[PDB]
């Protein structure tokens, strides 16, 4: 009983570790990619106002 | 040296999470490991005691 | 048994890893052509000032 108890608290540590190995990058990059697409944002405004 | 010894099934290669180290135990000391190599950490695989080989 | 079932389960989140990063790879790209398609808020602002011209 008490080996079945320990191989699905390896199932646990899998479970905790892919909230943090698969999530943690959707959570900078986006947020880097976001300051980017603000920088593409803001490098064009500059120039399409100055043919105007 | 282990030159010798070595078998690839009683290791667990491919390094994710998780390793097999090579443990010596006295021969007198056999029951009272068997009981707590389960607790002598966290989070070990509680069935892979498996005698490689004895002097 | 014990160790064969443990690789198994670790390819679900090694999945989880090309899970984080279709996230990236899909959300990188798809939101950089919207960034392309603010281009029309210069094709709009152009031929509105053009009647500033005019």
């Amino acid at each position: 009983a008490d080996v079945q108890k320990q191989i699905k608290h390896m199932m646990a540590f899998i479970e905790q570790e892919a909230n943090e190995k698969a999530e943690e990058i959707d959570a900078k990059a986006e947020e880097e990619f976001n300051i980017e697409k603000g920088r593409l944002v803001q490098t064009q405004r500059l120039k399409i106002m100055e043919y105007y | 040296s282990l030159a010798e010894i070595v078998k690839k099934d009683d290791f667990v290669l491919d390094s994710e999470y998780l390793v097999t180290l090579l443990v010596v135990v006295p021969k007198l000391n056999h029951n009272d490991w068997i009981k707590q190599y389960e607790t002598l950490a966290e989070m070990v695989v509680p069935r892979s005691s498996n005698v490689l080989s004895e002097d | 048994q014990g160790i064969q079932q443990l690789l198994q389960a670790e390819k679900r989140a090694a999945e989880k890893v090309a899970d984080a990063r279709k996230r990236k790879a899909r959300r990188l790209k798809q939101a950089k052509e919207e960034a392309q398609m603010e281009v029309d808020q210069y094709r709009r602002e152009r031929e509105q000032e053009f009647q500033s011209k005019q």
